[PDB]
């Protein structure tokens, strides 16, 4: 949890770098911002590289992506 | 729970869980009305004391930034602001299929030069609006511990929401004065490149006016007609070289 | 088209004493109406032994509309019609009252006649005279019955009744 | 925050401290200017007497050198080798380019993400002393390794 | 449009007892309709171990508008249809009223007709004529409920009935 | 366009007692309202636990209208439906007078009763037959509630019931 | 009853899909290695048609009508302009969601309704693992079809047995009013679709050695 | 106060100002139907003097 520990600890959080600073001159391994570099290889959601969901519903549980697919893996089946 | 979830089905299947579900059912079936309360109660707190402490830093630096955007130095011989100009690079258009259109380069006028009386400073586009507010009106209150923290935490978030927010709505501001400046430099620019028509003023003057009630001594009336615009002859351009 | 006469399943979760018909809930979770609900009341008794729902108006969302299917209920699980709550709430406190009433009029009335053959006398006057209004307020008050109650978080299964489109 | 990384994975710098700390009280050379790190390697705590075989104690000390350099997020990894003076220059040449080849197809073969890794030995054009008493004894005959940490 | 039936929150502010009806307004104060304003009554139950609300004026801001869904309420966090108040106000006055005019009728009238086999024959005076026309106004007042009191501070959850556009 | 349900705040400055209805005028003080006047009158409570104004001639200054909002009230500094008033009128003196007249019932014709088993004759006299028409006289007057009054120095707090324009 | 089956079916099939999609993203490298797009584009960035071939095709069309065929050639998608060079992820990479609603109304109380919840359960959970197996047996079968058809487009234009495209460009200087200017014009359109031909004499036979 | 919202917000979800809400409603009604009364008094009175 602390992010710059066993040095001087938290000096302040750079923003250009979206990084926070350790009160020694090197750089935490934290974040600070949302605008990070930050690697993602793990996604959640449904209707993935597709349009979306459609925000209307369905009666039953079937779910249609914007651009005209109909994920099975998302709905519910009988 | 679900994760391992033939696993975590077999231990749902318990009856311990099931004795635990009667507690949590009746709490989840309403409890959620507090979150949103504490958001914007959050959201309200930390928006203005952001506000505050950044329109507190913008005073605290208040010099060199009427140093950086000299207005004043920056208009014509005739009280006239210079036009916004906008130049695009390198732009490809894929309107639809079988059909590309392609260019390099391209200029857009936004603003049309216009009369002035002064300079228009920083103040009219980095300045935030600050009230105090006194009415913290919560008719939602926790009972126990559990929801006294959720509610705290709760709180925290808001507070870091209200935060982004106000930088959001800075950075926005920030890149407005930015691009307004960029435009008014980019057409002292081409004017200097000979690619634009300077702006041009006609003036009469009639002397003494009026009848014997009322009278004014010399009356000057200054009208301009050539708004500056781009030209299309472009082999009459001046080029440019550096050392 | 739904079935008529077919079997879904609810939850109820607004307890309600059989003492004040009014607008109660449940919602149908399984089946194919998922996210569609069912408002209605109950209806009273003759007896101390069951409890039935008068449910009448069924609403799926999307659409501004609603279908008018009603129907009552069944038992999950047991296939009976009954409520699982308690039922001998109100016979010992009447009884009770009753029988301490008569035998405070029967000791002070006894009492004092077989005076022929101080605090005893005072005995005899308040049991005496402290049985007959309580006797007689015992008498106007014992009809009352014993009601039931639906609980806050009974779910329930759902026979039907008619069909809508 | 339960679906955000709170940091980059693999990383406890308390830890990057206590092993570089580690790595100095061994005595090889830990370099820290700006953000350009150097991990200076004397040759004969890696190889035979100019020989391109790796000891086989020293696979332990590769170990710990690619599970500090496991931790920076990098782009580009130089490898530097210098030698002695011995008998010609290109047997120093050619004897600097195996070394710094062999360990930098272990180094690639580990886990190391980064996209460039450049090798080059030069054999003894650079000393870095004039003291020339030993052959893979002096401390010239060496390999170097640099990056620069980005963002 | 909103779903028939469904729930949504209010804090009710109005302090009123049970015994003179008047109009009582609550407030949403999330989802969809915030600052909406909800004007209604309630009515009372034969029995006294609850409380249920009208509730039909239902004003949305922005607009000059008022609808008039008329739904009712249930109660947070124990999900029943009662009002949490004090309800003992009334038995043990009138009981201990009804036993003390008793006691004294019959302690006037026995200790009186026990003297055969000054200040006690004041004690008989006393309560022998103190007795019976207290006893009689007893019986009189003896049926008055016991009330419930809503409170100014307390939040609630509102379902719906009807359908509105 | 006053929406409806909100609070405004005002004065009532006049006395009277919750025996006479007549014309009283408050005036509305404050929010948009500024010399407002408001006459109206009481209502009577089954129980004298509160007290409510029917509040409905409503008009502004400025120009001759008179708007005809009818609305009720809430307590300043406690938002709730009762009076600073009193509530102890009318039990002591009614109790007094009914328990003396019944021991001087009691006094007369039980110690005439135990002369068998001048002065203290002549109480006998006294109490046993003053006793009788005052115990009669008690009967018919016992019925008077306990009154309140409002106050000609306490201010007042409105709730709206509908709107205006 | 089954319930407990529904819903463990559905939690098999979250789970074989988040098992899934974690081996595909595992195994990166060689995926993007063997499914190139931008190595295979054309020259004005068009992506290049798709093409089915069959061969030794029967029909009967009814009782007493046959018709025999060799080869059979068809075009499946029509050749466009493109932006980008599409990815294998926009075909593999599956859904994923988290169900987090069991519906606690039928939990056990006696041991063989908690015997009947086991079996129904573990049934319900293959049931959700295989059909998580055909979707992405479906996804594997149309990409390797897509991939088929333009490397197939490929060699029939090697084999010069379909015509290439054809596109005209026109080139201006600059335009507009005096507010808005673009330097250069450049309308790159193109007329002719490929198509495949139906002659004789142009058909280009193969060797190899 | 605001500046630390955090720390009073905290302390108004403790209970200690649950209390405090009651003893502000006494105050908030009767002050403001004496305030404006004494600013004109004080008004004309002044008025009348300095004049």
């Amino acid at each position: 949890d602390g992010c710059c520990s066993k040095m001087g600890g938290i000096n302040y959080c750079d923003s250009s770098a979206g990084r926070l600073v350790c009160n020694n001159g090197f750089y935490s391994t934290c974040y600070c911002t949302r605008h990070a570099v930050m690697d993602l290889q793990f996604l959640m959601g449904c209707c993935l590289w597709h349009g979306g969901v459609y925000p209307q519903l369905n009666s039953s549980g079937l779910v249609v992506c914007n651009d005209g697919y109909v994920s099975e893996e998302c709905s519910l089946q009988k | 729970g679900d994760t391992g979830s033939l696993a975590g089905l077999q231990a749902m299947a318990d009856s311990k869980y099931t004795r635990a579900q009667k507690k949590q059912k009746m709490g989840k079936i309403r409890e959620m009305a507090l979150k949103e309360t504490a958001l914007s109660v959050g959201a309200q707190a930390g928006l203005a004391w952001r506000a505050k402490i950044i329109d507190e830093q913008l005073n605290k630096q208040a010099r060199n930034l009427d140093a950086i955007y000299d207005f004043n130095s920056l208009v014509l011989e005739h009280n006239i602001l210079p036009p916004v100009l906008l130049e695009g690079r390198n732009t490809l258009n894929l309107a639809d299929a079988q059909s590309i259109r392609i260019s390099d380069r391209t200029y857009k006028v936004a603003k049309q030069a216009h009369f002035i009386t002064t300079p228009p400073t920083w103040r009219q586009y980095l300045w935030m609006d600050y009230v105090k507010p006194e009415a913290p009106n919560v008719t939602l209150l926790p009972k126990t511990k559990a929801e006294k923290e959720i509610w705290c935490i709760y709180t925290e978030r808001g507070w870091k929401n209200g935060i982004d927010q106000a930088n959001t709505i800075l950075e926005e501001n920030i890149a407005r004065i930015k691009e307004d400046f960029g435009g008014m430099i980019l057409y002292r620019k081409l004017l200097a490149m000979n690619m634009v028509s300077p702006p041009y003023v006609s003036h009469t003057d009639l002397g003494v006016t009026g009848d014997g009630s009322e009278i004014h001594i010399d009356d000057r009336v200054l009208r301009i007609t050539a708004l500056p615009e781009l030209n299309v002859n472009s082999a009459e351009w001046r080029a440019a070289v550096a050392k | 088209i739904i079935k008529t006469g077919d079997i879904m399943f609810a939850v109820l979760d607004t307890s309600v004493n059989s003492d004040e018909p009014g607008p109660i809930l449940a919602t149908i979770v399984t089946g194919k109406l998922k996210g569609s609900k069912l408002i209605g009341s109950f209806n009273l008794p003759s007896n101390a032994d069951k409890m039935v729902i008068t449910f009448n108006t069924m609403s799926i969302p999307g659409a501004e509309k609603t279908i008018s299917i009603s129907a009552y209920a069944i038992d999950p699980n047991t296939a009976r019609t009954a409520l699982a709550s308690r039922t001998n709430h109100h016979y010992l406190m009447r009884y009770g009252s009753l029988f301490a009433s008569s035998f405070l009029q029967g000791f002070g009335n006894a009492f004092q006649s077989a005076n022929t053959t101080s605090t005893l006398e005072n005995a005899v006057i308040g049991l005496a005279t402290v049985g007959k209004a309580w006797s007689q307020q015992a008498q106007q008050l014992f009809n009352t019955p014993t009601t039931v109650e639906v609980y806050s978080g009974t779910g329930l299964g759902i026979l039907f009744t008619q069909d809508v489109t | 925050v339960p679906k955000l990384p709170c940091r980059v994975d693999g990383a406890c710098d308390a830890t990057i401290i206590k092993m570089m700390t580690d790595l100095n009280k061994k005595g090889i050379k830990v370099a820290s200017v700006g953000q350009n790190y150097l991990i200076s390697i004397p040759a004969s705590a890696l190889f035979a007497d100019q020989s391109p075989r790796l000891n086989w104690a020293s696979y332990s000390l590769l170990n710990e050198i690619a599970a500090f350099l496991k931790q920076f997020r990098k782009i580009a990894i130089t490898v530097t080798s210098y030698s002695s003076k011995y008998v010609s220059v290109k047997r120093e040449r050619a004897l600097t380019l195996a070394r710094s080849r062999v360990v930098s197809e272990y180094l690639w073969s580990q886990g190391v993400d980064s996209r460039i890794i450049f090798t080059q030995g030069l054999g003894s054009d650079k000393p870095i002393t004039s003291y020339t008493l030993g052959g893979d004894r002096s401390p010239n005959a060496r390999v170097e390794i640099t990056f620069r940490r980005a963002v």
